[PDB]
């Protein structure tokens, strides 16, 4: 059925499960035609689908020539998706295939398991968190890839960087889903503390910089303040005023 | 016209005939239905006064035998049976028309709702849905399951109705699968249509036969797939133009005769408002549309 908060363990379970986000298939911009009236200019876009156990990221780029003469491209985006996620699955050996796919938002549901069918022992599952896998194009690298990408291409990274050799997935989880909902909330200001630091990097084969435990848990604390801010500057919300109860269900509220 | 002779009616019964129903009381002198169309297929229906529970009933053609009801005390329901002995069967059959025993089919000259409800419906694709080779008619009740409802459970006594699923691999061709799921063409007119019916006239018969076991018997299967069948043609963007304007008579007369009193439960609201307001049947049938707007714009 659908994925919430009384089942959040069944992610870092050994049951092999992705997660697809496909709110960044298909991307435009919308400016003024020379006659007054209003278009719409494709950018490249991509499909993100993670599995959240060993952080595995396959990032289908989609190249705006699928878009070319194609018409109800919000859709179709929907329909590209799930031909995707189907073609990744058929290419995995058969015990790399995933017991259970979460789609992020509920109109994945029905082209997904369409595309699915051949796959009957598949759960195609919802889910009512509010995962902020938008922000990947946030990620430099990942914004990067593909932006730069002149034909369909896929790119596989570990958004976890090395991060399981020293926390568990669950905590992996709830570090990549704070820092993406950080840059969701206020992209540049997340930025600034995730690079403010030259002393940090980020190594070349990583997407983060490469922070001690000590200093992940300084960024991690900058990050909840950031949401906080945020948090207080949207609503008009003396902050100081909230109590650490409050806080930890504005954070915990937002995903 | 042809008579259904009654041995007797130990039981207080509201008895169908079609459309059309009538009570008789406990031990009333009932000895049967007389004056019934020839040409059509008829249903004779039952629900026990004292327990309303099992409404049941027969779907029968008086050309394909003599056919009579008997009450069974112990399985407790009136049977129909088929009488082999001609003579025996005219003899007995005139003497109770000779004491006006019998209810007279109330068909008024002016009305053609039972041919227009039953128009496609043909004993021969009754027996293959309801499967009993041994009768020349076939038992309906309130509870039988179809064939799907087993699949999502005693084999022998189900609805083997024409299994429609728009998430199948039967409905969708790999590779055109956007296609194919948002335009059911392909699965009306190749899979359904020419695969398995045939012709639209066999698919209609179903149509026609799952919305009165719907009706009659309260039987949610036959419901479901009465709207399974309209579904898969509004769905589809490719109808032949008879098949559209037939359709719209068809569900005209379904809509007309339907008790009102009933139509919470055998009307899906999802269904009809998609089919008139949303699919790419929207604007093909007028007729089904203004009677649903003017008895039922409640239900959208
Ligand atoms: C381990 C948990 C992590 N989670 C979160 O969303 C944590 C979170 C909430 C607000 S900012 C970060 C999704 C379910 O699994
Ligand atoms: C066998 C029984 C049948 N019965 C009936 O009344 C029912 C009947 C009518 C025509 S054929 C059967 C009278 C005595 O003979």
């Amino acid at each position: 059925g659908a994925m919430n908060s009384s089942n959040y363990a069944e992610l870092f379970n050994n049951d092999i499960k992705l997660f697809v986000d496909d709110t960044n298939v298909y991307r435009v911009t919308v400016h003024k035609t020379f006659e007054g009236n209003v278009a719409t200019k494709a950018i490249n876009g991509c499909i993100f689908t993670l599995n959240p156990k060993t952080g595995h990221l396959f990032l289908k780029i989609i190249h705006t020539s699928v878009w070319a003469g194609q018409k109800r491209l919000s859709q179709l985006a929907k329909w590209k998706t799930a031909e995707e996620v189907s073609a990744l699955v058929r290419s995995l050996p058969k015990e790399e295939q995933p017991k259970q796919i979460i789609v992020t938002r509920k109109a994945m549901l029905d082209p997904l398991e369409v595309h699915m069918l051949d796959f009957p022992n598949i759960a195609i599952r919802p889910t009512e968190l509010r995962l902020p896998f938008s922000a990947a194009m946030s990620i430099d690298k990942l914004s990067d890839v593909v932006m730069k990408a002149t034909e369909p291409q896929m790119v596989l990274f570990n958004i976890y960087d090395d991060w399981l050799d020293r926390i568990s997935s669950y905590t992996a989880f709830s570090r990549l889903t704070l820092l993406l909902r950080a840059l969701k909330t206020n992209e540049e200001s997340a930025k600034m503390i995730l690079l403010s630091d030259p002393t940090i990097t980020i190594k070349s084969y990583h997407l983060w910089p490469s922070f001690t435990d000590e200093q992940w848990i300084t960024i991690e604390s900058q990050m909840r303040d950031l949401i906080l801010t945020e948090y207080g500057r949207k609503y008009n919300v003396n902050i100081s005023a909230l109590t650490q109860t409050e806080i930890k269900d504005i954070i915990l509220g937002q995903n | 016209m042809n008579t259904v002779p009654f041995t007797s009616a130990p039981i207080e019964v509201t008895i169908g005939i079609d459309q059309y129903s009538f009570n008789v009381k406990e031990n009333q002198p009932f000895h049967g239905i007389k004056d019934i169309p020839i040409g059509h297929v008829h249903v004779i229906h039952f629900q026990h006064a004292d327990n309303s529970s099992m409404r049941y009933g027969y779907w029968f053609d008086c050309r394909m035998g003599n056919f009579y009801i008997q009450y069974d005390p112990k399985d407790g329901l009136y049977k129909m049976m088929e009488e082999r002995d001609g003579a025996k069967f005219e003899n007995i059959v005139h003497n109770f028309k000779e004491r006006q025993m019998m209810v007279s089919y109330p068909k008024i000259d002016e009305d053609d709702t039972w041919y227009n409800l039953t128009e496609f419906v043909q004993m021969d694709k009754i027996r293959k849905i309801v499967r009993k080779d041994e009768n020349q008619f076939s038992y309906v009740d309130s509870s039988m399951t179809t064939v799907q409802e087993n699949e999502l459970s005693d084999p022998a006594h189900s609805l083997n109705y024409t299994v429609i699923n728009f998430k199948s691999r039967e409905a969708i061709r790999p590779g055109h699968e956007m296609e194919d799921f948002l335009d059911k063409s392909y699965y009306l007119n190749t899979v359904m249509l020419q695969g398995i019916f045939k012709n639209s006239s066999n698919y209609f018969g179903e149509l026609q036969f799952a919305f009165l076991n719907a009706m009659f018997f309260g039987n949610y299967g036959s419901s479901l797939q009465w709207h399974a069948m309209i579904e898969l043609i509004c769905s589809s963007a490719t109808v032949p133009k008879h098949m559209l304007d037939k359709l719209d008579e068809i569900l005209y007369y379904q809509i007309k005769t339907l008790p009102e009193q009933y139509s919470d439960i055998l009307l899906n609201e999802r269904v009809w408002n998609i089919c008139l307001y949303s699919s790419f049947q929207k604007n093909s049938l007028h007729n089904t549309e203004k009677i649903m707007e003017n008895k039922y714009p409640e239900l959208l």
